[PDB]
RNA sequence: UUUUGGCAUAGUUGC
C-alpha cells in the first residue's frame, strides 16, 4: 500500500531527474559560450513546485504531457460531510484495476 | 506545398510535405488511425 | 447600471454596495446578484455572479482578500436553512 | 518520505559534469526546509497557518533548500570549489 | 465601505482601488461589515 | 561516389551548426579520432536541417557526435535519394521597396535618394504609429500638430521632425535603410500608392472567336484557362471537336442580346446587356439605368448572375432622422426628412424601425410600409412610390423608375394618397392579510398585484398593492 | 584556413568571380583567398564593391572539393575550401574583365540561377 | 537527514 | 427599450 510516502518520492524522483536535465542543458549553454552560468539562474524551481502542485491538484499521477498512460485518481478532494465521511476517507486504499 | 510547386523546390521535400498532408487529413477525418500515433494540440488531449 | 454597461441581464442590482458585493444578512432569491462584477469592452458589460437559480438563501458570511497573485478576490458564504419535508 | 526519502533521493541522483577546456563538478550535500512561508506583492516572508492558506486559495507549502558544491577545473591542476547555501 | 480585519477585529474603511490591510495588524483578510437594512424572522 | 544524409539541425541555426563542425573536423584531423565524412551543406533557404556527404550512415552518427544542435538527428538519418542529388544545389530566382523589419515590415517605402556608399538608401514612407498615445497599426499620414501636442521624444524644425527612436520625417517618414533590410526587386505598387506617393482574363463559360487564322470566325463557349498560352478548349457552333487557341488569338466577342459584366475600368461592376456589336466600340446599357456605356470587347464577360443595385435607416442626429441612399468606402450617401442628400461618416447611429407604425395620408386613409402611395402635392407631385420608412409627418418612398438617390425621395404624410413600476425592487411590509407581520422585496409589480420575495420565508408570493406599506 | 572563414553573418559578400564568401572586413584585410593576385583588391575598398556581391543565395563550405561532386557542379574543385556561394547577382566591369581576358582568364558567370 | 531552519534565516532573496 | 453563452478528460456520489 503506497501511502503518500513512496508516492511523493516517485514523483520527486521524477521531477529532481527532470530538473537535472534543465540545469544541464542551461550550464551547457554559457559553458560553451566560454563563461560562468548564474547557478541561482541555472535552477527553474517550477519542475518541482507547479509540477507537484498539478499532481495534486486534478489527480493526474506521472508526468503532464505523459497524461494518456499515467495512472490518475490519487489525490482527490477531502470527503467534508460529517466527522465520519472525513475519516473514511482519510483511510481509503485504493486498486487499480490493472 | 503549393509555395513549393511554385518555388519549383526540391521533389523529395515535396514529397514529405505531401506525406505530412496524407497523415493531417487522415487525423482530421479519423485521429483513431491503426498507423501513425494520435495527433495532439499542444495542451495534451487528442482531438475530437 | 443600465447607463454605464451596454450589456446587461434583466435583474436587480440595488442589493449590492459601491463595493460590486452585497452585505451579509440580505435575504436573497436564486435570480439575484451576489458580486457585481463587468468587463471594460475593448463602455462595459456584465459577468456578475448569479446564485444557482433553485433555492433562496441568506448571505452570511462575505469575506474579502487577496489571491496568490494579490488580485482582491472575494468569497461569499451563504445560509439557507432546511427543514424536513 | 520528508526526513529521510528526500534526502537520500538527492544522494542517490549522480553528480553533474560539463565540458565546454573549463570542466565542471555539481554536488548536491545537504537539504534544508523552513516552516510553511508566505511572500505577499512585496516578496517579504512570513509564517502561512492553514487558515489563511485555505482562506485566501493558496497552497500549504515551504520553500526547499539545496547547498550545492560546484567544483570547477580549469585544467591548470586547480579545483575552484564554491559553496552555495540555502539555495 | 467598512470592513473587519479578520484577526484584530480593526474596523476600517478601503476604498474600491487600493489593496486590502489592516491599518494596525498588517493582516490581508477583511470581512464585511453587517447589513443595516431591517431584517425580521417569523419564530416559526 | 558517396551519398547525402539529412541531419534534423535547430531551426535558424543551420550555417552555425556547418562552422562548428568545420572547426571540429579542422581540430581533429590529426587525432586518433578523425571525422571520416567528406562535406556538409547548409542550404540558405533550406531551413530546419542540414546534409552531410559519406559512404555509410554510421560514419555520419559518429561525426555529429557532440554536437548537441542536431542531436534530434542522432538517432536515425536519412539518405537523400540518388536521382535527386542535383537538386540540392539547385537554386533558383526613384523605384519602391518594401521594409523586412521593423513595424514596418512589408510596407511600400518610395526610394527617395540612394547613398553612393551602398551601406544606406532613404525611404519615403507612412508612419504606423499611435503617436506615443496607446503605447506605454495601420497606415495614417504624418500629423505633426498631433505629436508635438503629446511631446515626448520630439524635435521640430517646420516641417522637418525627428521623433520616437530617431525616426526621421518631413512634411511623410524620410528614413535611412540598409538595403539588404529591404526588397530591391518585385514590388510592383499598385495606383493607390502612386497617388500615396498586357493583361488576359478569360474565364470558363464565356464566348470568344477567332481573329485570324484558318479557323477565323469560330464562336465557342471557354472552357479551360491558362496563364499566357491558353491552348484553349472551345466549345464551337456545329463541331463536336475540341480544337486549340492561344490567349492572343482569341476576343472576348459577345452576340447582342446577352448578359454582360464589365470586368474592369470606369465602367466595373455594372450589368447590362450588349445592342451592336461594331469593331471594337461595344454599347450596353445597364439594368440600373438607361445610359450608354462603351466598352471594349475584353471588357465584357459573360455571367448571368442579376444586377446588385442598403436602405438602412440611421440617425443623422436626435432631432432628425436619416435614410441611407448610398454606401461608399467611409461614407455613407444620406437622404434626410428635408430632402437635403448629404454626407457623413461611418462613425451616425442605428434606430430602432417601427414597422407597425400608422401614418394618415392627404385624404385620411391608414398607410403602412410597403404601401404604393401617389404623391399629389408637394415638390416630387405626380411621382407614385413605395413606402419604405416613416415618422411622426414624414414618409420616405422608392421607386425603380427614378434614378435619383437609388429611387428614394421623401415627402410629407400629408401630401401623399394611398394607390416600469416604481415599487419594483423596493423593501415592503404586509400590513393587510393573511402575511401581516413579514418584510419582503418586490420583484414584480402590476397594476393590481406585485410578486414579493419574502425574506422570512423560503417562498415568492403575489400580493394586492393594497396590502403593501413601504419600509 | 580559419582566416576564411567569416566572423560574423553582417555584411556577408559574395566575390564575383569564384564566389567567396566572406564579410567586408576580411576582403578589406585579406582580399580574396582564392584570385586576389588576378583582381588585387587588397588595400582598396572600391575594388571590393566592383568586385564583390550584395545579393546572393545558397552557401556551401566546401571541405574537401577534390573528392566532391558538389564542386564538379559548381565548378569549384580545382580550388581551395572555403564558404562559396551557390548563385550570385552581379557582373564586372568590361576593364576587369577584358584584364583578366588578357592574362588569359575568361570570365565565367557564377550567375546559375533560372531566371523565369 | 534533512535540517530545519527557522524563518528568521531565510534571508530576503525570494523578493530580490 | 430583453436576459444568455464553452468544449473537454479525471474524480466522487445516488436505484
Ligand atoms: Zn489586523
Ligand atoms: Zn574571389
Amino acid at each position: 500500500l503506497d501511502l503518500a510516502g513512496p508516492l511523493l518520492a516517485f514523483l520527486f524522483r521524477g521531477m529532481f531527474k527532470n530538473l537535472l536535465k534543465e540545469v544541464r542543458i542551461y550550464a551547457q549553454k554559457f559553458i560553451d559560450r566560454g563563461k560562468d552560468f548564474n547557478l541561482e539562474l541555472a535552477i527553474k524551481t517550477r519542475i518541482i513546485s507547479d509540477g507537484l502542485k498539478y499532481s495534486l491538484a486534478t489527480g493526474n499521477w506521472g508526468d503532464q504531457k505523459k497524461a494518456h498512460q499515467a495512472r490518475a485518481g490519487v489525490s482527490q478532494v477531502l470527503n467534508r460531510l460529517t466527522f465520519a465521511s472525513t475519516l473514511s476517507h482519510l483511510r481509503r486504499l485504493n486498486s487499480p484495476i490493472g | 506545398l503549393r509555395r513549393n510547386e511554385q518555388n519549383g523546390a526540391a521533389a523529395h521535400v515535396i514529397a514529405e510535405d505531401v506525406k505530412l498532408l496524407q497523415f493531417h487529413v487522415a487525423t482530421m477525418v479519423d485521429n483513431e488511425l491503426p498507423g501513425l500515433p494520435r495527433a495532439m494540440q499542444k495542451s495534451g488531449r487528442p482531438l475530437k | 447600471t443600465r447607463e454605464t454597461c451596454q450589456g446587461m441581464r434583466h435583474a436587480i442590482y440595488d442589493k449590492l454596495d459601491d463595493d460590486g458585493l452585497i452585505a451579509p444578512g440580505v435575504r436573497v432569491s436564486g435570480d439575484d446578484v451576489i458580486i457585481g462584477k463587468t468587463v471594460t469592452l475593448p463602455t462595459k458589460r456584465d459577468c456578475s455572479t448569479f446564485l444557482r437559480t433553485s433555492e433562496t438563501g441568506i448571505v452570511d458570511q462575505v469575506m474579502v482578500t487577496l489571491n496568490q497573485e494579490g488580485y482582491k478576490f472575494c468569497k461569499i458564504r451563504v445560509r439557507s436553512v432546511r427543514i424536513p419535508q | 518520505f520528508i526526513q529521510m526519502s528526500v534526502q537520500r533521493i538527492v544522494e542517490d541522483a549522480p553528480p553533474i559534469d560539463l565540458q565546454a577546456p573549463p570542466r565542471y563538478l555539481l554536488k548536491f550535500e545537504q537539504i534544508y526546509l523552513s516552516k510553511p512561508t508566505h511572500w505577499e506583492r512585496d516578496g517579504a516572508p512570513s509564517p502561512m497557518m492553514p487558515n489563511e492558506a485555505r482562506l485566501r486559495n493558496l497552497t500549504y507549502s515551504a520553500p526547499l533548500y539545496v547547498d550545492i558544491t560546484k567544483t570547477v577545473i580549469k585544467e591548470g591542476e586547480e579545483q575552484l570549489q564554491t559553496q552555495h547555501q540555502k539555495t | 465601505m467598512i470592513y473587519i480585519c479578520g484577526e484584530c477585529h480593526t474596523e476600517n474603511e478601503i476604498k474600491s482601488r487600493d489593496p486590502i490591510r489592516c491599518r494596525e495588524c498588517g493582516y490581508r483578510i477583511m470581512y464585511k461589515k453587517r447589513t443595516k437594512r431591517l431584517v425580521v424572522f417569523d419564530a416559526r | 561516389d558517396p551519398n547525402l544524409w539529412t541531419v534534423k539541425c535547430k531551426i535558424g541555426e543551420e550555417r552555425a551548426t556547418a562552422i562548428s563542425l568545420m572547426r571540429k573536423f579542422i581540430a581533429y584531423q590529426f587525432t586518433d579520432t578523425p571525422l571520416q565524412i567528406k562535406s556538409v551543406v547548409a542550404p540558405e533557404h533550406v531551413k530546419g536541417y542540414i546534409y552531410v556527404e559519406a559512404y555509410k550512415q554510421t560514419h555520419v552518427k559518429q561525426a555529429i557526435e557532440g554536437v548537441g544542435n542536431l542531436r534530434l538527428g542522432y538517432w536515425n538519418q536519412q539518405m537523400v535519394p540518388i536521382k535527386e542529388m542535383t537538386d540540392v544545389l539547385k537554386v533558383v530566382k526613384k523605384s519602391w521597396v518594401r521594409l523586412k523589419r521593423g513595424i514596418y515590415k512589408d510596407d511600400i517605402a518610395q526610394v527617395d535618394y540612394v547613398e553612393p556608399s551602398q551601406n544606406t538608401i532613404s525611404l519615403k514612407m507612412i508612419p504606423r504609429i499611435d503617436y506615443d498615445r496607446i503605447k506605454a497599426p495601420p497606415q495614417r499620414l504624418f500629423d505633426a500638430e498631433k505629436i508635438r501636442s503629446l511631446g515626448g521624444d520630439v524635435a521640430s524644425d517646420g516641417d522637418f521632425l525627428i521623433f520616437e527612436g530617431n525616426r526621421y520625417s518631413r512634411k511623410f517618414l524620410f528614413k535611412s535603410f540598409a538595403m539588404s533590410a529591404v526588397i530591391t526587386e518585385g514590388v510592383k505598387p499598385t495606383l493607390s500608392e502612386l497617388e500615396k506617393f498586357r493583361e488576359h482574363n478569360f474565364q470558363p463559360g464565356d464566348n470568344v472567336e477567332v481573329c485570324e487564322g484558318e479557323l477565323i470566325n469560330l464562336q465557342g463557349k471557354i472552357l479551360s484557362v491558362d496563364g499566357n498560352k491558353i491552348t484553349i478548349m472551345p466549345k464551337h457552333e456545329d463541331l463536336k471537336d475540341m480544337l486549340e487557341f492561344p490567349a492572343q488569338e482569341l476576343r472576348k466577342y459577345f452576340k447582342m442580346g446577352d448578359h454582360v459584366k464589365v470586368i474592369a475600368g470606369r465602367f466595373e461592376g455594372d450589368t447590362g446587356l450588349i445592342v451592336r456589336v461594331e469593331e471594337n466600340f461595344v454599347i450596353l446599357f445597364s439594368d440600373l439605368t438607361m445610359h450608354e456605356l462603351k466598352v471594349l470587347p475584353r471588357d465584357l464577360q459573360l455571367c448571368s448572375e442579376t444586377a446588385s443595385g442598403w436602405g438602412e435607416l440611421v440617425q443623422l442626429d436626435p432631432q432628425t432622422v436619416g435614410v441611407i441612399v448610398r454606401l461608399e468606402r467611409e461614407t455613407f450617401q444620406v437622404l434626410n426628412m428635408y430632402g437635403k442628400v448629404v454626407t457623413v461618416r461611418h462613425q451616425v447611429t442605428r434606430k430602432k424601425d417601427n414597422r407597425f407604425a400608422v401614418a394618415l395620408d392627404s385624404e385620411q386613409n391608414n398607410i403602412h410600409v410597403k404601401d404604393i402611395v401617389k404623391v399629389i402635392d408637394g415638390p416630387h407631385s405626380g411621382r407614385e412610390g413605395e413606402i419604405r420608412h416613416l415618422f411622426r409627418s414624414f414618409a420616405f418612398l422608392h421607386c425603380k423608375k427614378l434614378v435619383e438617390n437609388g429611387g428614394m425621395f421623401v415627402c410629407k404624410t400629408r401630401h401623399l394618397v394611398l394607390a416600469d413600476n416604481e415599487l419594483i425592487g423596493q423593501t415592503v411590509r404586509i400590513s393587510q392579510g393573511p402575511y401581516k407581520g413579514y418584510i419582503g422585496v418586490v420583484k414584480d409589480a402590476t397594476e393590481s398585484t406585485a410578486r414579493v420575495e419574502l425574506h422570512s420565508t423560503c417562498q415568492t408570493i403575489s400580493v394586492d398593492r393594497q396590502r403593501l406599506t413601504t419600509v | 584556413a580559419l582566416e576564411t572563414v567569416p566572423k560574423d553573418l553582417r555584411h556577408l559578400r559574395a566575390c564575383l568571380l569564384c564566389s567567396l564568401v566572406k564579410t567586408i572586413d576580411q576582403f578589406e584585410y585579406d582580399g580574396c583567398d582564392n584570385c586576389d593576385a588576378y583582381l588585387q583588391m587588397k588595400g582598396n575598398r572600391e575594388m571590393v564593391y566592383d568586385c564583390t556581391s550584395s545579393s546572393f543565395d545558397g552557401i556551401i563550405a566546401m571541405m574537401s572539393p577534390e573528392d566532391s561532386w558538389v564542386s564538379k557542379w559548381q565548378r569549384v574543385s580545382n580550388f581551395k575550401p572555403g564558404v562559396y556561394a551557390v548563385s550570385v547577382t552581379g557582373r564586372l566591369p568590361q576593364g576587369i574583365v577584358r584584364e583578366l581576358k588578357s592574362r588569359g582568364v575568361a570570365y565565367k558567370s557564377r550567375d546559375t540561377a533560372i531566371k523565369t | 537527514g534533512v535540517k530545519l531552519l527557522d524563518i528568521s534565516e531565510l534571508d530576503m532573496v525570494g523578493a530580490g
